[PDB]
């Protein structure tokens, strides 16, 4: 991941700030109403047939905390975001079957979660550094993918 | 959009596939595992082994909706809207990879129609394909 | 394929936009530039910096033509008929990057309405945005 | 690139056979045949207004041997490319202005005159080292964009 420190003390300063909970929980419930096919991995977690009903959905939502807990992890290693992924990348893979698009659909909403909440704050050069972690991510991600 | 000369493209090196659609859908389908992996996430009850019939039962499946398509080129959207319900709303396949499945059957055509693979010919059949893919994941959403 | 749900949430958000459009248009340029480089190789003429004039006035009119397309969501295609040949014959834009700048569009969008900005408001003007795209390279090839 | 051995030895037998000269003409008419918006790079190599104007312009089949014969000395580099097409990148880049998206295009399009000309020869397995190889290139040729 090409960060410069500049780039990386802006990603760590705002992250810093970020309600997990919340921001996971959000950020897995627009995906699941942004790009309703990604719904098909889900179909236990209730229903989902409203923005609402995906929104309000306590497993979406703990989906979310989850998902967004371990992306906050591989933050603290930028530098090996390849290792710090290996086995969620062999179970995504291998048992969930996930392709790993769906993960660039997420970093996407991400930023779009990020920008909602932060306004005036998530700027041109903030959000670039956060494109350049959610695309390290979904590559470290879908690396042992075979 | 597809022209009098994309449609007669078609016609023509569809024509020759002829009885090896089935065949040559199969060999299309291996093409897209074996270079685009990701693609397998949607075929986990598969056997994806050289010649399984699952594969071989598959790609026949795929070849004569094309084969459909090329034969009501001028309604396309009415000819498949089943498949696009089915794709839609059952299968939820990501868009991207109608792109991958596309480009290994047009190397499939390639490879088996040296003659009529002209510039002209892969132009239509890459602009035919692309629409057929439209058309797939216009419920999308 | 728009439906009513979702024209009248673009119609609302948009409403929104007034008059900033425009201050928008322009920082959805600039977020682009700066997280897309690639997509730079076409402003290669432009001064690219901060608070250009370029970048500014350009951002101004890709902002208008948005807000046409609000106007005439039920005919883009005759609403947009310039533009699409604008981009298909002249500037020729490889299509990947129409979704570059829908999403900086999305981005900045989210960050200036934040009430508004709910998650039906942002799979509306996601699915809008997906379709002037699809209008301005309809007519590639 | 990650190739197998048993796919660096496919790659390179095979491209064994190729005619570079007329094989980087074919290619780059394909592609402003295909793709006709490529063409914007091209406005002095004369009509391309057909697919015989394109494919039969002695301009479009001479920069087409440039291109693959630069294509080919990457093959010698397959564990170096990003060093290898560094001052191509630059040249893309800086001078040029080549949208990256270019490169991946061009690979495709190769993939299909290879199996083309090999016939039954560009097997699955063949076809996959390819597809390899063309991404590291399009790649490679990208990673100086800035
Ligand atoms: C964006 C990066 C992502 C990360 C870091 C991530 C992380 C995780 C983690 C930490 C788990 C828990 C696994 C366990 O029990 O050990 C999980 C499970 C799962 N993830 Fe991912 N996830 C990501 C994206 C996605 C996306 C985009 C999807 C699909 C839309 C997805 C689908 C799933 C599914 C279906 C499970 C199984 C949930 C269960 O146990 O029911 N993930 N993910
Ligand atoms: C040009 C594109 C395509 C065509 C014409 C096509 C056509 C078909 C047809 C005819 C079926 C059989 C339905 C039946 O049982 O009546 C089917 C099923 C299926 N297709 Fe597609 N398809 C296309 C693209 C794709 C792509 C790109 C993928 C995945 C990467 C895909 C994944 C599936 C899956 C998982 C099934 C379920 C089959 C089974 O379990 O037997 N399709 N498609
Ligand atoms: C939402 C999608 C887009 C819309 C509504 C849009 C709209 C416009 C408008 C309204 C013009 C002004 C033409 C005139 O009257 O002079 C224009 C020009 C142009 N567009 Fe687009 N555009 C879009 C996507 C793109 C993309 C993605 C790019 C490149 C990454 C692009 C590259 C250009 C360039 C280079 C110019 C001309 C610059 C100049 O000579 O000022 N456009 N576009
Ligand atoms: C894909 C692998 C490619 C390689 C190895 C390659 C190699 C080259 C070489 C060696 C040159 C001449 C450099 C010089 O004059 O110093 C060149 C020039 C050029 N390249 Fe590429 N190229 C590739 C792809 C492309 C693609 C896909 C495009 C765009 C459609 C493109 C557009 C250009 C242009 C426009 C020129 C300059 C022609 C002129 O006016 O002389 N190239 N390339
Ligand atoms: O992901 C890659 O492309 C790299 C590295 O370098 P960066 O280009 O990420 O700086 O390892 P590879 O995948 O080629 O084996």
């Amino acid at each position: 991941v090409h960060l410069t420190p500049e780039e990386k003390s802006a990603v760590t300063a705002l992250w810093g700030k970020v309600n997990v909970d919340e921001v996971g929980g959000e950020a897995l419930g627009r995906l699941l109403v942004v790009y309703p096919w990604t719904q098909r991995f889900f179909e236990s977690f209730g229903d989902l047939s409203t923005p609402d009903a995906v929104m309000g959905n306590p497993k979406v939502k703990a989906h979310g905390k989850k998902v967004l807990g371990a992306f906050s992890d591989g933050l603290a290693h930028l530098d090996n975001l390849k290792g710090t992924f290996a086995t969620l990348s062999e179970l995504h893979c291998d048992k969930l079957h996930v392709d790993p698009e769906n993960f660039r659909l997420l970093g996407n909403v991400l930023v779009c979660v990020l920008a909602h909440h932060f306004g005036k704050e998530f700027t041109p050069p903030v959000q670039a550094a956060y494109q350049k972690v959610v695309a390290g991510v979904a590559n470290a991600l879908a690396h042992k993918y075979h | 959009v597809l022209s009098p000369a994309d449609k007669t493209n078609v016609k023509a090196a569809w024509g020759k596939v002829g009885a090896h659609a089935g065949e040559y859908g199969a060999e299309a389908l291996e093409r897209m595992f074996l270079s685009f992996p990701t693609t397998k996430t949607y075929f986990p009850h598969f056997d994806l082994s050289h010649g399984s019939a699952q594969v071989k039962g598959h790609g026949k499946k795929v070849a004569d909706a094309l084969t459909n398509a090329v034969a009501h080129v001028d309604d396309m959207p009415n000819a498949l809207s089943a498949l696009s319900d089915l794709h839609a709303h059952k299968l939820r396949v990501d868009p991207v990879n109608f792109k991958l499945l596309s480009h290994c059957l047009l190397v499939t055509l390639a490879a088996h129609l040296p003659a009529e693979f002209t510039p002209a010919v892969h132009a239509s059949l890459d602009k035919f394909l692309a629409s057929v893919s439209t058309v797939l994941t216009s419920k999308y959403r």
